């Protein structure tokens, strides 16, 4: 039909120009799907407000899009690329289909840093109180007095056994 | 009685394990999920071949139940020769 | 101390008894013993089942089934003997349904 | 050749497995009365090389994988 | 759980350190090659000596288990050594994929080769401009002429349509393959 | 000109199959015949039907046991028939017994 | 090109080529007449191998049979008979 190749590209010419192209501005028409499931980071990615705030973004809108992803993620199971699981509390559970026999029930497992943050309450007793305990984000703290070892540090750094010292006394 | 006519209904429903001491038996290490469903009807076709020489002769005798010697009968002459059970 | 045993939650197994292992001590017992491996009153049942069809007012005494039984059995074990050489023939062990059709092909059954 | 390998066996009594040996080991016995089927016979233990992978139990490549 | 609990002392207890005050180090059997496979400087992927090269700052054990993790597609090869890269998801379909022979989006040309089933030639899977419905027998030299005679025929409106239209197919043409 | 590899099997394999002839030559199998039969019973005569007949039955069980190591090979992924086809296929056809 | 090259034999039968007289284009259309595309190098001294087995196996209940009738000659009657038992019953040889 024209209306798929012809008419419906006119008015979206502008909103695709300002969307993705060599300059990796954005990523690409049927690639959002793969943006949301990599920037979860949950049990499975709800079907419509995670989409959206994921793709919030400046992209083809008005252009019927709120259709067009429906007919987008209508294209993309044929090839195993994504898969279900059910859930009582989660609008959605769209995640990556990959070699977890993916009909598996949930598990736990978790990876962060939170003593991290810890060593500036060592610091309050020994050199000073100036956080006021607010800064405990990543990209916060980050206003000098925040290190953790000497110059080696910056270069691939060692945890500096006994060997590191005799090394400085060197 | 006589309540059952029509043969639709299978009460055919080999154990799995069973299979897997079968093939076990004969040196196999991994069984495929569609193996169990041919298994059953290598058996059933198997069993459906060897009756009809069974039936037949016992058809012949004008007989009620079906005896070992009969079933020797029908085994000998596919090939398929057992002993102890007639003679 | 505690765990690396036969307990195991969301704990990397030690690798042990692999597949094979399980069917090599499988094969060595099976094939020391002398038994019926499907049970009776089911068979009892599938030559009840498919003889009533070919006729009526038909029975079986206790030798007939099991003389059919053993047979059976034999013809499967039989079987299970020349699709197990296809499998190694095609470099594999894991007796697929292509060997069946190649194993009852060459006799003159199928 | 049924008593040798009831002997083998320890039972002195020929068991219907121990017919079933000396039947199958030797050929001229086995072309003769070949196409039977011995009743509560065992079968002979005829195992493939195949099934028994060895090779330090770890992996073609190089280090345990 | 030894293996992760006497052998933590390991990760406890390394000259080289990991998962510190800024990304200094990787962590440990993850996120370790991402920053390599993320600075790639190369097609198909990487190989194992590579990664052994890069990893200076068990291995196939650690592929399969990011593989049933869910972070790396690759591609098949025997040349190519290794062919190793995570998951960048530019483009999943990748169906065409070239060598020295493929299809243009292979929609258009399918769209073009659709006029062709539906009237008299119904040709195999061959696909070509409009004028060929009305003379299947064409040639070089003579078979392009017409075409841009009935473009100097049509209108400016026509020519700025045409110059709009397949900017979409440029702009698709660098998602399946990436690059150029 | 020149036949590619594969070519001129096709055509001989439609042409093998509507014909009838015997394709083992003549002279050597009566030798062979004789010879075989010879340790066996020294004073033997043979006549022309019985080699005849021995012919037909060698041919078609050797014919019969091609068409099985065919359907051996393609079990496998290979077009060649090696001798793992024909050790299998006697032994599944109860020829090694 | 002249005289034998190389290879040349001109010396039939004596005690030789009872066997080796199925040469290898012998064995192609044996092959080609059940069907088939390609064949090993190998199958062609396994092909002679196969077919003596058979040959011997039906010409030992043969000459066995011929024995017994206290003749000489072996007929196609004898033959069929040794096929008939193993179960490759040959027709057309009746009489």
């Amino acid at each position: 039909m024209t209306e798929s190749l012809v008419l419906s590209p006119a008015p979206a010419k502008p909103k695709r120009v300002k969307a993705s192209r060599r300059s990796a501005s954005h990523p690409t028409y049927s690639e959002m799907i793969a943006a949301a499931i990599r920037a979860e980071k949950s049990r499975g990615g709800s079907s419509r407000q995670s989409i959206q705030k994921y793709i919030k973004s400046h992209y083809k809108v008005g252009h019927n899009a709120d259709l067009q992803i429906k007919l987008s993620i209508r294209r993309l199971l044929a090839a195993g690329v994504l898969k279900q699981t059910k859930g009582v509390g989660a609008s959605g559970s769209f995640r990556l289909a990959k070699s977890d026999k993916a009909k598996r029930s949930p598990g736990k497992k978790k990876k962060a840093v939170r003593r991290s943050t810890s060593p500036k309450k060592a610091a309050r007793p020994r050199k000073a109180r100036s956080p006021a305990k607010k800064p405990k984000a990543t990209a916060r703290k980050a206003r000098k007095k925040s290190r953790a070892s000497p110059k080696k540090a910056k270069k691939p750094k060692t945890v500096k056994a006994k060997s590191r010292k005799a090394s400085k006394a060197k | 009685k006589r309540h059952r006519k029509v043969l639709r209904d299978n009460i055919q429903g080999i154990t799995k394990p069973a299979i897997r001491r079968l093939a076990r038996r004969g040196g196999v290490k991994r069984i495929s999920g569609l193996i169990y469903e041919e298994t059953r009807g290598v058996l059933k076709v198997f069993l459906e071949n060897v009756i009809r020489d069974a039936v037949t002769y016992t058809e012949h005798a004008k007989r009620k139940t079906v005896t070992a010697m009969d079933v020797v009968y029908a085994l000998k002459r596919q090939g398929r020769t057992l002993y102890g059970f007639g003679g | 101390a505690r765990k690396s045993a036969p307990a195991t939650g969301g704990v990397k197994k030690p690798h042990r008894y692999r597949p094979g292992t399980v069917a090599l001590r499988e094969i060595r017992r099976y094939q020391k013993s002398t038994e019926l491996l499907i049970r009776k009153l089911p068979f009892q049942r599938l030559v009840r089942e498919i003889a009533q069809d070919f006729k009526t007012d038909l029975r079986f005494q206790s030798s007939a089934v099991m003389a059919l039984q053993e047979a059976s059995e034999a013809y499967l074990v039989a079987l299970f003997e020349d699709t197990n050489l296809c499998a190694i023939h095609a470099k594999r062990v894991t007796i697929m349904p292509k060997d069946i059709q190649l194993a009852r092909r060459i006799r003159g059954e199928r | 050749l049924a008593g040798n390998a009831a002997r083998d066996n320890k039972k002195t009594r020929i068991i219907p497995r121990h017919l079933q040996l000396a039947v199958r080991n030797d050929e001229e016995l086995n072309k003769l009365l070949g196409r039977v089927t011995i009743a509560q016979g065992g079968v002979l233990p005829n195992i493939q090389s195949v099934l028994l992978p060895k090779k330090t139990e770890s992996s073609k490549s190089a280090k345990s994988k």
